[PDB]
């Protein structure tokens, strides 16, 4: 193909995008036998016949976390923010770092992937110390993720060869959110990547004897709050640049979008405290810090609720909508690339309400490790930003490969999209409820059928979802693979541009962009923060290490 | 006025009320 | 102009909404710091580091008779040196006065654990080589179930422990 001759990232993109949904189908096949579980009906000596390498509940629970949160959330992110930057600058990556940053991320995948099946660190995607899983895990794990520090440079190498053919213009919208989005990142990573260098990999290759698993959580849960607004803004990205077009509408506003972005640079690292609310020698005041600071990184989220809605009421008073609620109708229903991101945008609805309850410090109490936190995060990341993922399938996939989407593929992922959505929300249901009746997470309670009796009706939600999940699942791979074992190709659609959309503009709009655009001021600001907030508990925990033996417990 | 997006918001804030309001109910209720 | 007059009252809209937004977020921190300053304060664990020896826990100290665990501290006030270990609790079962405050102390001789007595907010990681330290009162006689609400092994879904309160 000439096309890959003019235009090398595409395949590049493609490579990372199939990666990742591989990884997604993989992931959720352990999905509806978990929910199964939480309905107390045990499938497990099932799945086993089926695939029988799985030792245990808590091995599918460790590829389910790591397969679907981990791998599919970061090689999206790099497709996505990558790809789109480069597309609206008109402007090539360097294609030599693409390709390596791609190998990294194979590389990686395929030694953490290696203990994973052998059964070797079933330890779950969190992997507190002193639970000790193999080595090549940790290693794994750790050349995946520094992949993205390749992808970082390429960003910031076109930004900065943008600048200087343009000197006094102001950064493009899309490649603003991807640079502060990649400086975030930068800052957010150095948690894990230190706590992996300095403790899990010398100690698992047994070069020290213990860890101080305070340290560990500290230094991880560093990385682990902004880790998911990093899964997130990728689709944030789709859904304030292109969803509007697909709508039939405009975007309301350039300098809101901005500063949105802006605040997640700021405030998605400084908050971590919020997953060690129960955590021993930890300070109270530094717990209650952190608490208001998780409700200020909030501010964004109900920022960007106002801005999209009132970009979705306009498009559809364009197509014909009147009055309190006929706008809603007016919008393309037809479309799957519209119906997905917006369905997950309902859903984070309920989802984002519950994140802020989870904020609240002493709330705390009555939901940690309880189900209600799976039930929380499904909404999140399992519905937004997968649906959002699979909605780009419909624009994205097209303009990388040149394979038309018939009339017919479209209408089953219109079905696809909507089954995915009503069973997260079925199975919210049954998972908030079940955590407000205290059962408990990460557990295979099938396996103790007496043992939580008061949930039953929580218990037959979970059921029902984990089948139409199951039904979802299923039509989603036959449908991915009849666009990708399709012979039929039309180089000119690989030729068309993204469907990016166009702006309203506002004369408030200049002075407020050159703001936000001191963006080597905006990242020291964001530097600052995290020294402040990890700085002094870190000195008093390194003051203090008391490293302990690690344990194999299964 | 974007009488359409305010309603969307005015369900966003009513969630995030039950929501907040019902959990602190319980935690009084444990306590 | 539509699209002009539309931008400048969207604008105006989404002023009003994010003051709105701030107001309330305020409410929130005004109403958790209000928790901060009572009882229900307990169960926040301590701050200070209190650092063992998980490998001799079971051998030497308040952790190593289980039957003597239970240690009058104040007037109406007792403390309970609690272990959580793969897969159980001990001493097994807690025995404690109504109406007394209980300060447990809960460490782990090998992996973390969780300790969650349920119908109450006692929620607490429990590390291996830490102390963890919270307060309460049972207001009812009666018993009460612990789970262990952090993946801990194979074992995790059967590790129970209960309370017994002691009218
Ligand atoms: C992408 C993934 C995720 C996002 C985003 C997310 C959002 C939040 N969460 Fe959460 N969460 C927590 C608090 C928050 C807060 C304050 C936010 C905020 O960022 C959310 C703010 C969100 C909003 C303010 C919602 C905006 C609403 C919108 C945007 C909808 C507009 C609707 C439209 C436009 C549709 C209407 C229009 C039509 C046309 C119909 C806390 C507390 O501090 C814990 C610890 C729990 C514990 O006890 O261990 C936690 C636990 C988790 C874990 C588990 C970690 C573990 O394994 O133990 C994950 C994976 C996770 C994911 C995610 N979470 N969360
Ligand atoms: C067919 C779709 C899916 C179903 C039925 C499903 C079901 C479940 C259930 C019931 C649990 C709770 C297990 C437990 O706490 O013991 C869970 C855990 C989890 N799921 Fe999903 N899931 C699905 C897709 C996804 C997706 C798309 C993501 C991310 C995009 C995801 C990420 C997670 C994570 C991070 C956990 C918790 C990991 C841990 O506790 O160690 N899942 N899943
Ligand atoms: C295992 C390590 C070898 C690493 C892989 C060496 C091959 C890299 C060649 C390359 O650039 O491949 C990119 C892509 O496949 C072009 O179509
Ligand atoms: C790309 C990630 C690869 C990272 C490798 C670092 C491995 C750490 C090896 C550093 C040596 C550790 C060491 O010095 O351990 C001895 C210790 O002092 C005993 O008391
Ligand atoms: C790529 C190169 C990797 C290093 C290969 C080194 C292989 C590691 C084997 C040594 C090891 O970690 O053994 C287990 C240890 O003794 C108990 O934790
Ligand atoms: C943005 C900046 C954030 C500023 C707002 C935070 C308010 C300040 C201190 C609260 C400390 C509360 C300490 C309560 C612990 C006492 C307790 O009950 O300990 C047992
Ligand atoms: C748990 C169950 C929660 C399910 C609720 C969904 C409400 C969302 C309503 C939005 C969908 C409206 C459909 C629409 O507008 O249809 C137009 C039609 O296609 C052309 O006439
Ligand atoms: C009632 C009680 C039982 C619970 C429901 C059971 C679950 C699923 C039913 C299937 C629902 C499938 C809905 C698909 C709607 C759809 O795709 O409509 C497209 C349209 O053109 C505009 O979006
Ligand atoms: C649907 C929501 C149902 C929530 C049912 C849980 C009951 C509850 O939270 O009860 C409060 C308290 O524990 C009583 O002592
Ligand atoms: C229509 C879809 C679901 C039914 C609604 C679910 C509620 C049905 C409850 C039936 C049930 O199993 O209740 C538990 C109990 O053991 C019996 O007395
Ligand atoms: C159709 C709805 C799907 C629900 C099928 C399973 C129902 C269920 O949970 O049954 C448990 C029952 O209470 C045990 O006798
Ligand atoms: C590893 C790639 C480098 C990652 C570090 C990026 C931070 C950086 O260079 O900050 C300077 C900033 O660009 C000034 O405006
Ligand atoms: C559809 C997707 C979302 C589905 C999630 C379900 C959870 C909903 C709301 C939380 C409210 C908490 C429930 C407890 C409220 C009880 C109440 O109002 O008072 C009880 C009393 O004060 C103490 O025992
Ligand atoms: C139950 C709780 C209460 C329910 C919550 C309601 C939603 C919150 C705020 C409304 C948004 C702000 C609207 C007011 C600002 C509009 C404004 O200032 O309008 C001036 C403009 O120039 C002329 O259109
Ligand atoms: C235009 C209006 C502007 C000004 C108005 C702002 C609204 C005030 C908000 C909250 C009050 C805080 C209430 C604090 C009292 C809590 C007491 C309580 O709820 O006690 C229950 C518990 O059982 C005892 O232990
Ligand atoms: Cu001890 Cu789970
Ligand atoms: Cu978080």
């Amino acid at each position: 193909s000439r096309v890959y001759e003019a235009y090398p990232e595409k395949k590049a993109t493609l490579y990372f995008l199939v990666l990742g949904f591989l990884a997604l189908i993989v992931g959720s096949l352990f999905g509806p036998f978990q929910a199964l579980n939480y309905g107390n009906v045990d499938a497990y000596p099932l799945l086993k016949r089926l695939l029988p390498f799985v030792q245990s509940y808590y091995q599918g629970l460790t590829l389910h976390g790591v397969l679907n949160a981990i791998v599919f959330t970061q090689l999206f992110a790099q497709a996505i923010m990558v790809y789109l930057p480069a597309r609206e600058l008109n402007m090539r990556p360097n294609m030599g770092l693409m390709w390596l940053s791609w190998w990294m991320a194979f590389i990686g995948l395929v030694v953490a992937a290696l203990p994973l099946l052998a059964n070797e660190a079933t330890v779950l995607y969190t992997f507190y110390p002193p639970l000790k899983g193999h080595w090549a895990f940790y290693l794994g794990a750790s050349v995946f993720v520094l992949s993205t520090w390749v992808s970082i440079y390429i960003v910031l190498d076109l930004w900065r060869r943008w600048k200087a053919a343009n000197p006094g213009k102001v950064t493009p919208l899309v490649t603003y959110m991807a640079v502060v989005f990649w400086l975030m990142w930068f800052l957010a990573s150095l948690g894990l990547v230190l706590e992996a260098v300095l403790f899990l990999l010398p100690w698992s290759f047994g070069l020290v004897e213990g860890v101080d698993p305070l340290v560990a959580r500290t230094l991880f849960w560093w990385t682990g709050h902004p880790i998911v607004y990093f899964w997130l803004l990728p689709a944030y990205a789709i859904i304030y640049t292109i969803l509007p077009k697909q709508a039939g509408g405009k975007l309301v506003s350039d300098p809101m979008a901005r500063l949105a972005f802006l605040l997640f640079l700021l405030l998605s690292t400084p908050v971590g405290f919020h997953h060690q609310f129960a955590d021993p020698g930890i300070d109270p005041t530094w717990k209650m810090i952190h608490s208001v600071l998780t409700l200020f990184v909030a501010v964004p989220s109900l920022m960007t609720a106002f801005t999209v809605a009132a970009s979705l009421e306009f498009a559809g008073r364009l197509r014909g909508g009147r009055g309190l609620f006929g706008w809603i109708r007016a919008l393309p229903w037809d479309n799957p690339a519209f119906v997905a991101p917006v369905l997950g945008l309902l859903g984070f609805i309920p989802g984002g309400a519950g994140g802020i309850v989870n904020a609240s410090f002493t709330l705390d109490y009555v939901v940690h490790n309880t189900a209600w936190v799976p039930g929380h995060f499904h909404l999140q990341v399992a519905s937004l930003v997968t649906l959002t993922a699979m909605g780009s399938l419909y624009w994205l996939l097209p303009n990388l490969t040149g394979k038309p989407i018939s009339d017919a593929q479209r209408r089953l992922g219109l079905a696809v999209v909507w089954l995915w959505f009503l069973g997260m929300m079925i199975m919210a249901v049954g998972l908030h409820w079940a955590g407000l009746l205290n059962v408990p997470r990460r557990a295979y309670i099938a396996q103790v059928p007496d043992a939580y009796p008061h949930a039953a009706v929580p218990m037959v939600f979970n059921v029902l979802a984990g089948i139409v999940l199951l039904v979802a699942l299923l039509l989603f791979i036959y449908g991915l693979f009849s666009v990708l074992l399709s012979r039929e190709r039309k180089p000119e659609l690989a030729e068309a541009p993204l469907p990016f959309a166009e702006v309203i503009s506002g004369p408030e709009d200049r002075r407020l962009v050159l703001a936000m655009d001191r963006i080597g001021f905006w990242f020291a600001v964001a530097a600052i923060l995290v020294v402040l907030a990890y700085g002094p508990t870190l000195v008093q925990l390194f003051g203090h290490l008391n490293p302990v033996p690690g344990w194999r417990l299964w | 006025k974007p009488k359409g997006a305010l309603a969307v918001i005015l369900v966003l804030t009513l969630t995030i009320l039950v929501f907040w309001l019902g959990v602190y109910a319980v935690f009084f209720a444990r306590g | 102009v539509d699209e002009h007059k539309a931008h400048k009252a969207i604008l105006a809209y989404e002023k009003g909404w994010l003051a709105f937004s701030l107001a309330m977020l305020f409410v929130f921190i005004a109403l958790i710091a209000y928790t901060l300053a009572t009882h229900t304060a307990g169960v926040i664990p301590a701050g200070k580091l209190e650092r063992v020896d998980p490998t001799t826990v079971r051998q030497e100290g308040p952790w190593a008779d289980p039957a003597q665990a239970v240690v009058q501290t104040g007037p109406n006030q007792y403390t309970v040196y609690v272990l959580a270990f793969a897969f159980g609790y001990q001493p097994n079962p807690i025995e404690v006065p109504q109406g007394a405050e209980i300060v447990f102390k809960i460490t782990s001789p090998d992996v973390i654990h969780g300790f969650h007595v349920e119908g109450t907010n006692i929620n607490v990681e429990v590390l291996p080589g830490e102390v963890s330290t919270v307060r309460y009162t049972f207001k009812r006689p009666g018993e009460y179930r612990i789970i262990c609400n952090q993946y801990c092994g194979l074992g995790h879904q059967n590790m129970f422990g209960t309370i017994v309160v002691k009218e």
